[PDB]
């Protein structure tokens, strides 16, 4: 999906 | 990072590790005070961990720092991820030297194709997970703004640009939020989104550091 690469991701 | 190689130790002098009893983003030194990373990266309690190379392993040119100012930009949206940049100060200043250096802020934009460097401990698989214990670097273009709004419909805004490929395998992913991407000596993007990691025609996007120039100056100087 669309997300960011941080731990955790942060995904839409 | 999919697809990359060892950088090597300390061959990234700008990159840091942002720690909160675990590495969780990226981000980049650009004087020996303040550091540059994602909005989307913000959190209390950052610990800045220059000089690293294993990240698991404490192996002499390290400098722990915590932040004492976590800045994010005013106009930071977290849904549409436009302006993803935050600020990060050092509570001291970090011992400037070969394997912990500041990386230049733009003085122009970078053109299609120019080609740049990514850098971070993120996954290295493009299916499941593993985590790297050395830094990890990728060699990738700007990719045209039509290219990728053609990628992304209706997502990238004048703040944003795509690096990397449309053929998959090379690729930021999960842990390199926040890094930076370095085209000629110059931070131009930072690490911020995407659809997966190192699918095919779905590149990484990255913020547009070379649009807050004037915005990182003024906020250093007032703070
Ligand atoms: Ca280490």
């Amino acid at each position: 999906g669309r997300c960011t690469g941080s731990i955790p991701p942060i995904c839409f | 990072i999919v697809g990359g190689y060892t950088c090597g130790a300390n061959t990234v002098p700008y990159q840091v590790s942002l720690n909160s009893g675990y590495h969780f983003c990226g981000g980049s030194l650009i004087n020996s005070q303040w550091v540059v990373s994602a909005a989307h990266c913000y959190k209390s309690g950052i610990q800045v961990r220059l000089g690293e190379d294993n990240i698991n392993v404490v192996e002499g040119n390290e400098q722990f720092i915590s932040a004492s100012k976590s800045i994010v930009h005013p106009s930071y949206n977290s849904n549409t991820l436009n302006n993803d940049i935050m600020l990060i100060k050092l509570k001291s200043a970090a011992s400037l030297n070969s394997r912990v250096a500041s990386i230049s802020l733009p003085t122009s934009c970078a053109s299609a194709g120019t080609q740049c460097l990514i850098s971070g401990w993120g996954n290295t698989k493009s299916s499941g997970t593993s985590y790297p214990d050395v830094l990890k670097c990728l060699k990738a273009p700007i990719l045209s703004d039509s290219s990728c709004k053609s990628a992304y419909p209706g997502q990238i805004t004048s703040n944003m640009f795509c690096a990397g490929y449309l053929e998959g395998g090379k690729d930021s992913c999960q842990g390199d939020s926040g890094g930076p991407v370095v085209c000629s000596g110059k931070l131009q993007g930072i690490v911020s989104w995407g659809s997966g990691c190192a699918q095919k025609n779905k590149p990484g996007v990255y913020t547009k550091v070379c649009n807050y120039v004037s915005w990182i100056k003024q906020t250093i100087a007032s703070n």
